[PDB]
C-alpha cells in the first residue's frame, strides 16, 4: 500500500546507462596527472640525446639537421674515396 | 562530479599531454592492444572517423 | 671535378627544398597539429558537458 | 618510450621464413657452382 | 659472386625490420591512435 519512492530509491538507480558507464573513466582520467606542463625533461646530452636537446628537438625540426647530417656524411665520405679511389 | 569537473577544466592541458601519462593513469588500453594484436584486426570501427586520416597518397 | 658539381648541386636542391616543400609541408602538418589539437579540446567539451 | 610488445614473430611470416631458408641454400651452393669467378 | 657481405647481412638487417618496427614503431603508433580514440570518447 505503500507508494512508490523516486527520491528515495536511487541507491540502485544511475545516471542513465552510459553516463555512469563512462563515469569511472571520466573521474580517474583527471586525477593522476600533471597539473601545468610539469617535468619538461627537456635536458639531456648523450651524443644521440645531444642531438635530441640540440637539433633533433620538435619544436622545429627543419632541414637544417639533415643539411647538417649530409654536410657530415659527404666530409666523411670524401676522405673515404681519397683512401679508396 | 564536482571535483571531476574542477580538475576538468582547471589543470591537465592536452597539447602537451604524454602517452605514457595515459598508460599510467588506465591500463585497459594496454589490453585492447593485446586483444586486437592477437585477432589480428589492426582497422577495428572507430579509428579515425572523428580524427585526421589525411591520406595523402 | 666531377665531385665538385654534385655537391653544389645538392646544395641547389636543399636550397630548393628550403624555398618551396618546405613552407607548404609545414602549412599542411600545422593544420593537421591544429585539427588534432581541436578535435582534443572538443573531447574535453563533451565530456565537461556530459558531466554537467 | 621503448615498448616491447607480444606481436607475432612467425605465425604470419613463417613462410617468409622458408624462402629466407631456401635463398640462403642457392646463395650457397651457387657461391662455388653457378659463381663462375 | 661475392655475396656475403652483401646479401648475409641485408637479409639479417631485414629480420631487424620485420622484428622490431612491427614489434615497437607502428605499435606505438596504433597506441597513439587509439589512446586518441579513448580520450575523445
Amino acid at each position: 500500500v505503500s507508494t512508490l519512492i523516486p527520491p528515495k530509491v536511487v541507491s540502485s538507480k544511475n545516471i542513465g546507462s552510459a553516463p555512469n558507464a563512462k563515469r569511472i573513466a571520466n573521474v580517474v582520467h583527471f586525477y593522476k596527472s600533471l597539473p601545468q606542463g610539469p617535468a619538461p625533461a627537456i635536458k639531456a646530452n648523450t651524443r644521440l640525446a645531444r642531438y635530441k636537446a640540440k637539433y633533433f628537438d620538435g619544436d622545429n625540426a627543419s632541414g637544417k639537421p639533415l643539411w647538417h647530417f649530409a654536410l657530415g656524411i659527404i666530409a666523411f665520405g670524401y676522405s673515404m674515396e681519397y683512401y679508396f679511389h | 562530479l564536482q571535483s571531476t569537473l574542477d580538475n576538468i577544466q582547471s589543470a591537465r592541458p592536452f597539447d602537451e599531454l604524454t602517452v605514457d601519462d595515459l598508460t599510467k593513469i588506465k591500463p585497459e588500453i594496454d589490453a585492447k592492444v593485446e586483444e586486437m594484436v592477437k585477432k589480428g584486426k589492426w582497422d577495428v570501427p572507430g579509428y579515425k572517423d572523428r580524427f585526421g586520416n589525411l591520406n595523402v597518397m | 671535378n666531377d665531385e665538385s658539381i654534385l655537391l653544389l648541386t645538392f646544395l641547389g636542391f636543399t636550397g630548393l627544398v628550403a624555398k618551396y616543400l618546405a613552407p607548404a609541408y609545414k602549412d599542411f602538418a600545422d593544420a593537421r597539429m591544429k585539427k588534432v589539437s581541436d578535435v582534443l579540446n572538443a573531447s574535453r567539451n563533451k565530456h565537461v558537458e556530459a558531466v554537467k | 618510450m621503448l615498448k616491447r610488445f607480444p606481436t607475432p614473430i612467425l605465425k604470419v611470416y613463417w613462410p617468409f621464413f622458408v624462402a629466407g631458408a631456401a635463398v640462403y641454400y642457392g646463395m650457397s651452393k651457387a657461391a662455388d657452382l653457378s659463381s663462375n669467378t | 659472386f661475392y655475396f656475403m657481405n652483401q646479401l648475409t647481412y641485408g637479409f639479417l638487417l631485414m629480420i631487424t625490420l620485420l622484428i622490431l618496427f612491427s614489434q615497437f614503431f607502428l605499435p606505438m603508433i596504433l597506441r597513439l591512435y587509439v589512446s586518441r580514440l579513448f580520450i575523445s570518447k
